[PDB]
């Protein structure tokens, strides 16, 4: 699916 | 009304500001407890009724447990203490599965549990481990030591599963084949010899026990084998374990090349990518029959295939969406779609449909005729739709009381246009078709008569069955718990209703919060992860009980807190949910972040963050201070931030979602502009001369469609990992929404921004493209081919590449760079005083 | 001094301006005549002495001829009329060879000619053709029809060559093997079975008759086979034709992947790319002995190999730089470098060194012992150097008068430090080493004593031997014509000198013009293509003659114009060549484009265009109005434009070129800043606060080194297709200048801008990267890996990709987009009034 | 060699 993922955190 | 101009900070200052604002979330971004399980202590003298096990972050993600008291002091609030279950001690296929499952975590993603023995089974890095707790062995009072399942296999073992019939046995996948391993006797056998690890991809395209790319990416199925839950006994005092498994052949599937992450090497990996219109993999069911002797030694392994081909028995089927076994183990079930994804079928498959594999054509013919003609596929349920079938995880089968009937609950949108529960009973007829006659079966020869179809729920609201949402079925009190949108489309709540004499849908969760709920298997407890716009996520245990006068009526009571809310963080000002009547007839909801220190007589620039794609809702009553924290940061710098759930987004029923069938790109920006203009008429501070639009993936797709269709409204567009060309995207997704390219020539053409490059503005500093260089889902080509046409059309662009990144941001430095560049681009080309002078 | 700010035009206006300025060069960019050849008419009664054939653009590039009168009317100027020789009628390997040879043209690139028969042979698209003129067959007065050499071969035929011994026979390469074909009898035979076209690259890495990548890209050798010029006769009345050929095995060479141009496919091609430090291909000589009967039918083909291995006979050799035959055909010669490229060897190889190939080890041993021990490799010349050997095309061998002596001219820089001609005679001794003894030969066992080494030229100036520059040797009058830099380093001129009693180097070309010259084989005529800063290219024929008193003295006289100059085009204001004494001791030359309409009291922004790499000189007295037209366009918009030939550039001798040995990147920007500051002290109008720097390839490399080392001087940098990391670039180039990575750890580190990402500025709009996405020479990785480190270092960049482009711009829309973006970037971030406010 | 080529003209 066209769903990006933001799971790179500091 | 004078224009507000944002503080023009330098690159180094913006980096500072972004660092300091992020630094107040060290305590935050620690993911909530999940994968809950309840286990009874069965100790009449002891002070605890249950023990719960769950995965959580203490660093890595591990197994914890907590104790459930028999009674509580209702004066004070009990905080359950977290007890570590374990003691303190990526490959390519793990890296890809973490993209397919959208897992951001580190450590243990999931776990099996055999109830009868206490056996936990879980993967953790390369290792497959086990521990015991809560079986006959009893309950530990201190950390257990994980016991590595040893192996001869050289490469990573994926997808471990305990045999429910025998907890000594497990199964895993290694180099695209199914193996089994005994955790007591250390015996290790390969069950399938379908893939050769030493060969190339181009010659060896077969696998077994694995879900292919499209199934992982588009149907959320990440496994291709299923243990039979019961073991047949033999005259020896041994047993026959069974495993249903999917076998694929990707020979005819096209081969794309994606850049390897080791950029040094300057090479590229082959992927089998079924692009739209082309061949999907060739699938079929198979079965592995494993004879175990008295003490757990493998006597023999017989590999069995379908009596006739898959294409003949299950005519029309392209995708095995879901599969498993009935609780008795008598039938293997499967949910089957056609290519268009407008016809679902639930089909039972008897183990007697499978016969041993034989190369000898003499021997094979004796086995075929020896199987009875009455043994046949049984289509127990079928449904069609004009729009599309949304696959979900709801499918519950009851113990088979009568011989030739099967009773089950299923969810569907094909009747009303909203997903609702339906109890169904089908009569398992002997089929009209006979194999002796030597013909092919006609379309409906395997269909079963529907004896009963009672609708359990109904109305202008949907039951949830994705992303963990499912149903618990209390077979004693004859109830069914489920999650739904009945009270509001902006709030998920837990409901309960009778499945025999249905009527009163009783809500169990408290209003003003959206909930995510896990119900105990014993149905005497449930856990809710809840939040709202103001208050961060909380996790609480509630006890379920009935009044003495009416067991059907269920009420709840707070028992204890599993995770306490950190509280409102002073930096985060939440957005205000608004709504408006669109000229289409539907009510569309939105979110408004007003600028901080809003001065009267001044109008502010406006970033519109967007997704607006299927299977997603951005606007709801959940805490957005974690994931969408930087929308508040934009509001702190003096940007209006809008977000609108346009037609096509989920949780509003099938007609609402089906609004862009065949027409992706064309309808969405109207809804966004409409909602944006409704606000500017209502608010003096929204500057419509300086509007930005920004989104990722489908949001990036629409960010381009906005600038293309409506350059009058949108000054700038930041398109992240956009689809520029639908013939490039895969079958499972794009044919579901847009059909086959031949049968929608114009939709594809108008949906593809790379075909319409000349319609972009001829003024620079308005189009910014962002893309992960290693993207295997939305291939970089989308951007590279778009840029190819922009160059020929004489149009300007700005480009930022993230070379360590796929269809996600995982390396933290990439995300820091992105936020920094985004703010600086918005500042230099929209917000600031210099941005005004540039035009 | 007030700052001048350039006219801030929009993107659409700049596109207009760029179109209209380019539109006045429709008549221009029609390449000059080339590949000249003279042929005597031998008609005492007829009015013409010679006929000349040459390639030129009429559209496509074809064969023309013109007539040379016996006498001229010296009152008027004769314009030779161009007569079409032919009548009016890309694959992957053609596309790549056009990158390797740097061919921009369309049509016929080159042609063979057998003198004795009149036979022309040439490739044109996929076809190999032939025509006849000037042999016994006579001279046509009208267009001939090209005669296609028919074939059974399915794929493109590359590299056709006429057999000089027999013009009925040709040879070509097809699917990396050598074939022959008779153009009368239509017989077609494959001579080598080394490559299998149907297999993959990874299994089948061998080829024959072909120059591998590094030889094409770095040594300008584009062929790997050579016809023997004489045919041995047999007792039958038949003959034995011979072909020396190089055979490669690229199995151990690394495999990179480059994106395929068909972006739709989303695939990638394998290339064998010997990156620095890794294995070069494994080469060897072989020979094909072809027995032809009385009437031109192939009796048999014997394939022969070296009697001992290549690595034993030619100890130390990595590259076969050049090869061919002596005019007699008695020996096959070769010029051989070692890996470091600090040792050259000229080596004669007798055909008796080659023995037939035999699988049978019994049969093979009889053939080895049957060959005499006296037959041996003959190193006729050897030279070493601290710096490097520059390979050139000068090597002339005289008819062998004495038996055990060979006389020849060769050019070298190893004595004086400037390339000069030397007549040499070597004594062909029987070697000390004997094959019967059964040992390996010691380092210098094949060396030949130098009987004579007379230097023909000398001084602080060099003979030219690259890019068509060579020598004609008049063996009657005992002279040698050659091109050189004696009168000036900014002007190439044609010289002549005696090779027996050398002394007076007589210049033949007129001063104030740089010349490119082709001398007739009969030495009674020469053609000069000439130009200077003001006047465009012209092509004229000059007649050579001696005074009666002294044949050694040569004078010239204008005969006729082949191509007339279009004249000074009013848009183009040429640059002024300046120079300055650098603190290194060397004089460095430069070019200054002053701004048009230079107003006093105002200081202008300054683009410094740069290359500053080896094997190239940008500053000289040649017409720059064609290739560097847009430097004038920048000067018309009000930019100062500077260009400086720093240390390392060519035409100044080896010491000057060797200035950056091991130290690439470190010295060049000092020279540029020095020359730039010399100008600003001398001129009031040079604004040093607003300096841009821009270059392609090595110029792009230095554009980054400038911004990295000297952010104080350079405001912006536009780096096109830069090398960011030297471990990625190939052996042949990078080991020549920088050595092996192990033996220059620091040079590589300091030469690689990707290792020093944190040294770039933390202010945006200063770094712009440009790169062709399909670049096979400077792989895109250079940019992608540089960007990877810039993201981690938190540094900003701007990026433009050209997806249809390799290490060149060929699609016209790409070049239009580039110039447009360049002007707009310079305007927005350097030149304009808004560029001042941005800081 | 590190030598770019501009032979795409209109
Ligand atoms: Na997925
Ligand atoms: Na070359």
């Amino acid at each position: 699916s066209l769903r990006f993922l933001f799971e790179g955190q500091r | 009304l004078e224009p507000f101009y944002v503080e023009r900070y330098s690159w180094s200052q913006l980096k500072k500001l972004l660092a300091d604002t992020r630094k107040y979330h060290g305590y935050m971004m620690a993911k909530a407890p999940h994968d809950f399980m309840f286990v009874k202590r069965n100790d009449p003298d002891g002070p605890h009724s249950d023990r719960i096990y769950y995965l959580a972050m203490s660093r890595e993600n591990t197994l914890f447990y907590s104790e459930i008291p028999k009674t509580i002091n209702r004066a004070a609030v009990l905080m359950l203490s977290w007890k570590p279950l374990l003691d303190l001690f990526y490959s390519r296929e793990e890296e890809l599965l973490r993209e397919r499952k959208r897992i951001g975590t580190v450590g243990i993603a999931s776990y099996d549990y055999h109830q009868g023995s206490g056996t936990f089974l879980f993967q953790a890095g390369s290792g497959i481990y086990h521990v015991k707790d809560g079986g006959p062995q009893g309950f530990t009072q201190q950390p257990l030591r994980p016991n590595l399942v040893e192996t001869s296999c050289p490469n990573i073992r994926m997808d471990p599963k305990l045999c429910p019939a025998d907890p000594d046995w497990i199964a895993f996948i290694h180099s695209n084949d199914i193996w089994i391993s005994n955790i007591v006797t250390r015996e290790e056998r390969r069950l399938t010899y379908v893939h050769n690890e030493l060969a190339n991809m181009e010659e060896d395209a077969r696998s077994a026990g694995v879900a292919t790319f499209v199934l992982q990416e588009e149907f959320d199925r990440y496994s291709g084998y299923w243990w039979c839950p019961k073991a047949e006994t033999t005259p020896s005092g041994g047993k026959i374990l069974r495993i249903l498994y999917e076998e694929n052949d990707e020979s005819e599937v096209e081969i794309i090349h994606v850049t390897s992450p080791m950029l040094e090497t300057r090479r590229a990996d082959s992927f089998r990518y079924p692009k739209t219109g082309t061949a999907n993999p060739k699938v079929t069911f198979k079965m592995s029959e494993i004879m175990i002797d008295a003490e757990g030694r493998i006597i023999d392994v017989i590999d069995k295939e379908l009596i006739q081909p898959f294409e003949i028995l299950f005519e029309g089927v392209e995708y095995i969406a879901r599969a498993g076994w009935t609780p008795e183990g008598k039938y293997a079930w499967s949910i089957l779609l056609d290519r268009s994804q407008t016809r679902l079928q639930i089909v039972l498959i008897s183990p007697e449909l499978f016969i041993p594999v034989e190369d000898d054509v003499m021997e094979r013919q004796r086995l075929i005729e020896s199987v009875p003609d009455s043994v046949t596929p049984l289509i127990i349920y079928e449904e069609t739709t004009d729009i599309w079938i949304n696959i979900h995880d709801i499918f519950h089968v009851f113990p088979q009381s009568h011989e030739e009937e099967i009773e089950f609950i299923f969810a569907s949108e094909c009747k009303t246009g909203f997903r609702h529960l339906y109890k169904i009973t089908s009569i398992l007829k002997e089929s009209k078709y006979k194999r002796s006659s030597g013909g092919l079966p006609a379309p409906s020869d395997f269909k079963c008569p529907i004896k009963e179809e009672i609708a359990i729920t109904s109305g202008e609201w949907e039951v949830l069955g994705r992303h963990g949402s499912n149903i618990q079925v209390d077979e004693v009190r004859r109830l069914v718990y489920f999650e739904g949108t009945k009270d509001s489309p902006l709030e998920h709540h837990l409901y309960v209703v009778s499945y025999v004499n249905p009527g009163e849908v009783t809500r169990l969760t408290d209003r003003g919060y959206s909930h995510s709920c896990c119900i105990s298997q014993h149905c005497d407890f449930f856990i809710s992860k809840y939040s709202n716009q103001k208050n961060p996520h909380c996790v609480s245990l509630y006890k379920l009980s009935s009044p003495e006068d009416d067991p059907t009526c269920k009420t709840k009571e707070f028992w204890a807190t599993i995770l306490d809310s950190a509280g409102p963080l002073p930096d985060y000002t939440p957005p205000e949910i608004f709504s408006f009547e669109s000229t289409t007839g539907f009510t569309l909801y939105g979110m408004l972040y007003k600028p901080h220190d809003l001065q009267p007589g001044k109008k502010y620039p406006t970033v519109l963050f967007i997704y607006g794609g299927p299977q997603v809702q951005l606007v709801n009553n959940r805490f957005k201070g974690v994931k969408y924290f930087r929308l508040n940061t934009l509001a702190s710098l003096g940007y209006v931030v809008v977000v609108i759930d346009n037609r096509g987004s989920c949780h509003r029923g099938l007609k609402f979602e089906g609004a862009f069938k065949y027409k992706m790109g064309q309808i969405e920006i109207d809804d966004q502009v409409e909602g944006l203009q409704y606000l500017a008429s209502r608010y003096d501070f929204i500057d419509l001369d300086r509007v930005g639009i920004h989104g990722w993936s489908y949001g990036g797709y629409l960010s381009l469609m906005a600038l293309m269709q409506r350059s009058d409204i949108f000054r700038v567009a930041i398109a992240g990992a956009p689809v520029t060309l639908w013939i490039f995207y895969d079958t499972g997704y794009t044919e579901r929404y847009m059909g086959h390219p031949d049968q929608n020539e114009q939709g594809y053409y108008l949906g593809s921004v790379a075909m319409q490059a000349e319609k972009f503005p001829s003024e620079p500093n308005r189009l910014l493209l962002l893309h992960g260089f290693l993207d295997e889902n939305v291939h970089f080509a989308h951007t590279s081919i778009l840029l190819s046409f922009l160059v020929r059309a004489g149009k300007p662009y700005d480009l930022q590449i993230y070379p360590q990144e796929r269809h996600s941001i995982r390396v933290p430095e990439s995300g820091e760079h992105y936020e920094l560049h985004l703010l600086h681009y918005l500042q230099e080309n929209l917000g600031s005083r210099i941005a005004a002078l540039k035009v």
